[PDB]
Formats: structure tokens, sequence, C-alpha cells
RNA sequence: GACAAUGGUAGGAGAGCGUUCUAAGGGCGUUGAAGCAUGAUCGUAAGGACAUGUGGAGCGCUUAGAAGUGAGAAUGCCGGUG
RNA sequence: UAACUUGGGAGUCAGAACAUGGGUGAUAAGGUCCGUGUUCGAAAGGGAAACAGCCCAGACCACCAGCUAAGGUCCCAAAAU
RNA sequence: ACCGAUAGUGAACCAGUACCGUGAGGGAAAGGUGAAAAGCACCCCGGAAGGGGAGUGAAAUAGAACCUGAAACCGUGUGCUUACAAGUAGUCAGAGCCCGUUAAUGGGUGAUGGCGUGCCUUUUGUAGAAUGAACCGGCGAGUUACGAUUUGAUGCAAGGUU
């Protein structure tokens, strides 16, 4: 009893009992959380899939939301005096998924 | 001629593989009780005895 | 109010501090461009 | 720089067959020992401006001192009457007429305390200040002066 | 325990000496002796030396028995070098590094 | 006043070697050329990211392929079923669906076959 | 994220056995290479060979078609100055076929160290018994 | 909120970090300052903290001011060392 | 949705290939000189095996999402034996 | 709002000295124990040097090569890994093995797979076989005085200003 849920532009198939992450979603931390673009559910239970299978949905607590780990963005153009450096910590969400 | 590029200290330390010592071969004196060179004279106590 | 000083708003600027670095924009050369009389030290021809 | 530093006029090799690098000098900057390219001169450091700026900046300190004592009484220099004086009443500038030479002596020893006259109010003096004690009379000399 | 001996500023190449302290390095400290008595290189008498203090101070200092003691470590480190010069020819000169070493040795009962 | 350099280039260097540990050799000991492959490096890692996400993408259509092929079809001719049945899953979730159930993949070919 | 690799107590592989009677060489040896490299099977990775054991058999019966008997010339270089050796196809047949096959089919792995591994799970033989007995190989058909 | 823009050499413009010192204010420190070593830390960068060892007596912090104010390149100079 | 004016500040005055209209050369040259255009210069990404200038296309940053461009779908090597 | 031992005088030290030159003349490097010498009595190895204890001391890894004590460089030990492999030495993916932090999608190593011809300078154009750099550390390049010009701020205003 999987399913695969679209949350943030990407696919995930996600079983119960299980921590996911996921771009920043607007609620804060310890919360409910409906997902309702579910294209395809079932494994050894059934398999029915829709462009969104509409019937079914699935419900995640709101784990934790913070910042990965920094990635520096450096690169430069070799005998053209012409560098660059940035800093990139890309926010996440993380969710237990209680209920498919 | 010249090297045309100055050795790491990688290349060095294998090159260096083999610049070792072996031990000189001794044996133990039966009469003066300690270490000597095998087919030679014992150092602390006099004789030969081959 | 001698330790909280402030100059009017607009009045100081940091002044121009070129050849070091070459994030500032004035590092390398230092706004001269490349060879000539005039990208050296000495001046160019005299004004006129 | 170069023209000061000790010795030099003498290019040490020959500039072409050595191998070394061509110098000129070693009292040139990139030695050591010798020049140095820019840096301190001895030279002044004040400007002016004018008049009546400086008048409006004298206005303006005492204008914050205000967002006066009777005449000083000391016959001798003793500082304990004078620490008495400013505890009856610890940045303090003391600003009386003329001058009295029992006033500035007796209070020239106390950390925290500055004692002048009408004719001599700073600004760095008078913003440096925690408190103002101007005179009947200096009250009067410095509505007259400015 | 341990009981250790340094030599400082002895006179001779660090890895002049280190071709003979790579043999006696884990060995017994009898037949360390012996190998240093019997080599033909010119480290072994100092290492001699060196050895012999070591055992002693074993032996006189913490009182470990002078029968079981294994050369636990042994090594050179380099020292103050002494640097000369040499005519070479056309007028040049070319350096010369007399160079030193600090010979440590460390035996110990390993108990 | 005299202003002269300590403990400030010391800093820099010293962060940008802790940057470089690793690298063979005097890469990790000696600075300019401990600065060169970090540099090299950043522009390795921003290059890297782009091609992480090419390199996916074929990974996924060589799996699908490959479970298509044991169910009588192609990749082409299966994403063309894909889409003119209905629209459905990309391909990640299509490759490890086909890696984990071997069950409900082929409900999508004979669902995929149906769009003709 | 979620990505499924091979490991190494995740791979398994067979052992096939295909006549390369009647079979164009390169026709065959295209379908073959894609069996050692190991795309036939759904755990694809790239990093580790989830490819299988193949046993070609009857290289001796390999049909080429045109003039590439008397044609394609191939050649082999000794290292040694002006040292260059030739052996046209059809010689190749007769003399070695279990070389013909293998050749065409390593052209066709990549030249890595993995591919060398997979290259090594070719087995040729020229005739019709292979003494891989002991193996459980089984019949493949090219698709 | 919505839309739009964000490759860049010579070069033009803006905003900043960091070092030494000075004034003022407020602080830390032999119950351990500066410095040095290590670390898996915070910032979009220059960079800023924190913890432990080492060290033995001075240093931060806010706001302004002044500069001998930042080094990888000069067959650069001096020392050390390959 | 630019344009001009008046101001402060510059850099540039060694250009290259490709298509094209010509001169010169020999309907030689990755030649040389001019008109028009593009790209490189100062431009990374995909294709041309590799390859500044050729075809596609202009990188704010992260993503293990989707659609196409030149060019391709037997294997190396993603997709039609 | 001058330097603090590569600085400041060439010279913080018995320096115009070592040294160099026939000569006129050129010219360096060289600072720091501790609050106090209290500067290591005695024992052991050794020919001595040098050590190991034992003491002085607040500290001796402050023992006169004496405040801290960086890097290049030289070693000893050990956890992961490597003798069929073609390597600008990294980067992305990644098993396996070993650990355990500023406790957060951990740290070290790295079988293997994809991509990938250093940096400056100069150039129409450099991986370039064009230049330059052995490595480490320190020192080392748009400054000041006076005028002109335009811009921002401030003060007054047919006046402004010394």
């Amino acid at each position: 009893m999987f399913a695969i849920i679209e949350t943030g532009g990407k696919q995930i198939k996600v079983e119960e009992g299980q921590e996911i992450f996921v771009e920043k979603l607007d609620v804060n931390e310890g919360d409910t959380f409906t997902f309702d673009k579910v294209l395809f559910v079932g494994g050894d239970s059934v398999k029915v899939g829709a462009p969104t299978v509409e019937g079914a949905t699935v419900t995640a607590t709101v784990n934790k939301q913070g910042r990965g780990k920094k990635i520096t963005v450096f690169t430069y153009k070799r005998r053209k005096n012409s560098k660059r450096k940035k800093g990139h910590r890309q926010p996440y969400t993380k969710l237990t998924i209680d209920k498919i | 001629a010249v090297p045309k590029r100055r050795t790491s200290k990688t290349r060095k330390n294998k090159r260096r593989t083999h610049f070792k010592i072996s031990v000189p071969g001794m044996t133990e004196c039966p009469n003066c009780g300690e270490y000597k060179l095998s087919h030679r004279v014992c150092k602390n106590c006099g004789s030969y005895n081959g | 109010k001698l330790h909280e000083l402030k100059p009017a708003e607009g009045s100081r600027k940091e002044r121009n501090r070129v050849g070091r670095g070459v994030a500032t924009g004035n590092g390398k050369t230092s706004g001269r461009g490349h060879k000539g009389q005039k990208a050296r030290s000495g001046g160019g021809v005299r004004p006129g | 720089n170069r023209s000061a530093v000790s010795g030099g006029g003498r290019k040490p090799w020959k500039q072409k067959g050595t191998g070394r690098a061509r110098q000129g000098t070693i009292r040139a900057p990139q030695w050591r020992g010798g020049g140095i390219v820019f840096g301190p001169t001895p030279r002044s450091y004040a400007y002016k401006m004018p008049k009546k700026m400086r008048r409006l900046a004298l206005r303006s300190a005492l204008s914050f001192k205000v967002q006066v004592v009777d005449a000083f009484n000391f016959e001798a220099p003793k500082t304990k009457e004078f620490k008495n004086v400013l505890s009856t009443l610890k940045k303090v500038l003391v600003v009386t007429e003329n001058e009295d030479v029992n006033v500035e002596l007796s209070a020239r020893n106390i950390p925290g305390v500055q004692v002048t006259t009408a004719q001599g109010l700073n600004v760095l003096d008078i913003t440096n200040a925690d408190s103002l004690v101007i005179t009947e009379a200096a009250a009067k000399k410095v509505e007259e002066v400015l | 325990m341990e009981a250790k001996a340094v030599a400082r500023t002895i006179r001779i190449a660090p890895r002049k000496v280190r071709l003979v302290l790579d043999l006696i390095r884990g060995k017994n400290a009898a037949e360390a002796i012996a190998i240093l008595k019997l080599t033909n290189k010119a480290s072994s008498p100092v290492i001699e030396k060196v050895l012999m203090s070591a055992l002693a101070n074993a032996e006189h200092n913490y009182d470990m028995n002078t029968d079981e003691l294994v050369v636990k470590e042994a090594y050179a480190n380099e020292g103050p070098t002494l640097k000369r010069f040499r005519p070479r020819a056309q007028g040049r000169a070319s350096a010369i590094n007399k160079r030193t070493s600090h010979i440590t040795i460390v035996v110990s009962d390993g108990k | 006043p005299r202003v002269k350099g300590g403990t400030v280039t010391r800093a820099r260097r010293k962060k940008t070697i802790k940057l470089a540990k690793g690298y063979f050799g005097s890469k990790h000991t000696l600075y300019k050329v401990a600065k060169q492959q970090v540099m090299k490096s950043g522009q390795y890692a921003f290059r890297d990211r782009r091609q992480r996400k090419r390199d996916f993408r074929k990974l996924w259509i060589t799996r699908i392929n490959a479970a298509a092929r044991q169910h009588e079809m192609s990749y082409s001719r299966l994403m063309n079923g894909l889409k003119k049945a209905g629209i459905d899953i990309n391909r990640k979730m299509l490759s490890e669906i086909a890696i984990s159930d071997e069950k409900a993949f082929a409900q999508l070919v004979t669902k995929a076959k149906d769009a003709l | 994220r979620q990505t499924f690799m091979a490991n190494e107590s995740n791979i398994e592989r067979k052992w096939y056995v295909i006549d390369a009677e009647g079979q164009t060489l390169g026709r065959l040896s295209s379908e073959v290479a894609s069996i050692l490299r190991g795309k036939n099977k759904v755990t694809y990775t790239p990093h580790v060979d989830t490819g299988d054991y193949v046993i070609v058999i009857n290289a001796s019966k390999i049909e080429f078609t045109g003039n590439k008997e008397t044609d394609k010339v191939y050649y082999r270089h000794s290292n040694h100055p002006g040292g260059i050796k030739s052996i046209t196809a059809g010689e190749l047949r007769r003399t070695n076929p279990e070389r013909l096959i293998e050749n065409s089919i390593k052209g066709m792995l990549p030249s890595t160290r993995l591919g060398e591994k997979q290259g090594k799970k070719l087995f040729v033989y020229g005739g019709a018994e292979h003494p891989h007995a002991a193996q459980q190989p089984e019949n493949y058909e090219l698709r």
C-alpha cells in the first residue's frame, strides 16, 4: 500500500510510517497536511492510477522545517579576471506520512 | 642533463624502496657465548674452532 | 553624543582605492586599460 | 624614500649576463632595508570653516545642554571644598568669568571635571561634558557674545 | 614500563642513520646490540652508545629486567645543520650541508 | 600609522587549505596548488549538478525500456501509450514502480496498449 | 532520493547459450553485447555489471554478406618498426572463428575497467559442444 | 501581490567586509588576554562566533575619524627548506 | 519604448573566421583589401568524434520533475533492428 | 591618531664594525630564560658530548641553540584502500569497511561508473611546445603639498569671505 504523490513539481513514492523531504510548504512545525496530487495508489492492495486518482489522498504530520547543507556556488573564467562565489541553503520541510 | 620536473615525494620513496641494508648474517658462538659473524673469528673471546 | 556622531546623510564617501583585487573593478590594470603612453606612470602628452 | 635611504647609487650586477633579475639599486622598494614608496610626510591636518558656522556650532552645543549658580567663593585652593560643591549640586564643565585662579586650581585634579572661561568655550569641551556649571556672570557674558 | 635515551646533535646525516635504525626497530635488546656491533656502518657505534644508555636507564631508574626489554621505538630526527661552502671552478662556489641528527631509542618490557 | 599584514593572510590561506583535504600530495599541503584545485572543484561541482540531473534521466529511461521489452513493447511505444491513454506519472516513479511492483507495471502496460 | 541501486547482494547472473549458425556477425554481436553489459533486466545500474554470462556456440558457422569474406581485412600492429599483420575474414573464419566473434563483440563493450569484466563473460566455441554443463545454461533466441 | 530583469573582458556607477591606530561610551581578563592548533558552526560573498588543547598579560564591542589598509605571479628582495 | 540635449568618467585606434557583392592574386591560399550580415572577441550549455568564429541556443541559485531545439534511435551511447 | 627588530637610523647587539677592494669606496647578519640565578647538588650509562632520574622553580617541552613557537621540509605509529592497469589527479553517483560531532538529511576511506587538456600575462586566437613562478614565510605598487574643475553636504544670501 504505497502511493505516488505530486508535491512540489516532483512525484514521490510514499508508504506509511516513512519520513519524506519536500520543498518548502507554508505550514509550521508539527502540523497535519493533506496531499491531493496523488496520481497512483496501491501496491499489494490495488493498482489504480488516473491523471489524478481523485478518490485517494494522503495525510502527513509536518515534522520539521529547515535548511539544507550550505553548498557554495563558485565559478570562474580562466585568463579573464572574472570569478563569482555564492552560497545556498535550499530550504526543506520534512514530513511523516501518517495515513494514505 | 638537468631534471625537467621536480620529483614528488612519492616517486622518491618508491625509488628508495630498495635502499635497505640487510643484517650481516650472524650466529652465536658456542664458546664465547655471544653473537659472532659466521665464518669469522669470535670478537669476544678468542677462538674459531672450525 | 560624542559617542554617537552622525555626519549629514550624503556628505561623506569613502575614497576609491584601486589596485586591490579584481572584485572591486579597478584592480589589475587599475582603470588604465592596457599598454600605451597613457597606461604608463608619467602621464600622457601635455594637455592641449 | 629612495632619495633618503643610505647608500645605493650603484647597480649591483650588469643587467644582462647574470641570470638574476635586472635591478637598479639595493635600496629600491621591493628590496628589504631600502625604500618606502609612499607614506608619512610631516604635514598639517587642520582646516577652517566660516565664522558663522563656528558660532552656530557653539550655539547648538549650548542649546543641547539646555535641552547656573552664583559666584564661586574659594579663598584658598582646597579640592575637598570643591568636591563638596560638586556633590551638593561626573563630566562637569565649570564655566567661570575671566579667570578665578583658585577655582581652576581647586578643580583641575578631580577626574571628570573640566574648568574654563566664557572666552574659551570649545565645542569639544562642551559636548564632552554631561553637565554645565556656569556662573550668573558667565551666562550673561555668553548671552552677550553669541 | 618504558625507558628512553636521546643523543642530540650527533654529527651524522639522518638518512645515513635511518638505514641502521630500520634494522633494530622491533627487535630484542640482545640481538639489537649484537647487530649494532657487527654491522659495517659508521652509525653503529653511536647507536650502540644510545641503546646501552637506554637499557641502563631502564635497569637503574625504572628497574625492569634487562632480559625482556624489546626496542619499542627507535628514530632519528633532523638537527641544526652546519652550512659550509666549497670552491667550485671558474669562481663559483657550492654549499655543503654538514647535517646532524637526534637519535632517540625507547626500550620497554611490553607489559 | 603602520599596518603590518599579520594573521590575516594566514587565516584565509588556512581556510583554503582546510577546504582541500583528500587531495593527492601537494594539492593538500601547498597553497598555490590547493587554491587552483579548489577553484577547479567549484567549477566541476557547478557543472556536475546539471549533469547529475541529466544522468538520472538517462538511467530511468534505460530501466523503463528494460522493463517494457519484457512486456513486448518499447520505451517509445509505451510512453506514447501513456499520455494518450491518459496523462500519468513521470520517469523516476515509473522506473522504480517497474522495480518494486512487477505486478502494477503490467497493469500500466495493458492500460497503455489500450491507448492503441 | 529514491532510486534503487544494484549492489553485490542484489545482483543475479544467468547463463545463456546462443547458436551462432546462420547469423550475420554484427546482427548477432549487438544482441550479445546488450546481454553482456546487462540491460535486458530492470536492475540496470552503470557502476556494476548486472549482466549475464553468455556461451556462444557454432562460431564456425556465422555468415557474412556480400564480398566480405575476401574483403574486410583485419589488421594488427606488433609495435616493432614496419611490422603490421593482416588477415581476411574468410581465413579467420576457418582458422579461428572463436576470435572472429570475440573481437566483434568486444569492440561493442566499453573500454573501461568494468567493460573488461563484462568482456570476459563471453565464452565462444567453434563447435556444438561447450564444457559448461555444470552451469545450467539457458536457451536464448534473438530478440 | 503581480509582472519584468539578473553571461560578461576594457570600462562606468552603488553597497559592503577585514587590518593598525585615535576619541567617546561601555566591558572582558592570571577563576587565564592576545596568539597558535583542531573542530562535523553562522552569513549571499568578503567573513563572524563558539568549544577544547597550548600560552602567560593584555584585548575586544558600539559610534565616528585617519590610513605605511588586504599579495600567487614583478628571470621581485631577505630567511628557511626541499 | 526608446531618442535627444547639457554635464562628470572612461576604454578602444593589432581585429578573426563564416555566408555573401566585388578588387588583387592564378575564378591559388586558414592570402590581402573594401560593402552587408552573424558569431568569437567578451559566451558557458547541446550537435559537428576531438575543434574560438560552423548549426541550435544567451547560465541569478537549488531540484534524482515535464516539453521541445540543432542533431539522432543496431552496440560503444539516451531514444524505431 | 610616528616605528616596534625584514620596521625605525646603514648601526636597539661593543656598527661604519665581519667582510669586499690596490684604491677612492661599498657593507651586512646579530634583541627577549626567570619575579628572583634561585643557572640543575647528588646517582646511573658514556672517553666526553648527550641523556634518564633526583632537586630549584609557579612552570625545565622556561636548562643560556632558553618568551610564544606557524608553514615548507624530515620522520615513527595506525583505521580504510591499492601489484591487468593509460590517470591536469578533481567532481557527480556509489557499494564495502572503520568511527561517533558545534547532533545535523553525520565523519574517514573509496571498489567502481559519467564528465573533465593547471594558474597568470599577452593575444585575432594559448592545454599550449609563448611568458612567468621550486616550495614556504615576511617585505613589496595611484600617495602627499599646492592650484583648477565638477558633483554631494552645510552655512549665509545681492551678498559670501577672510
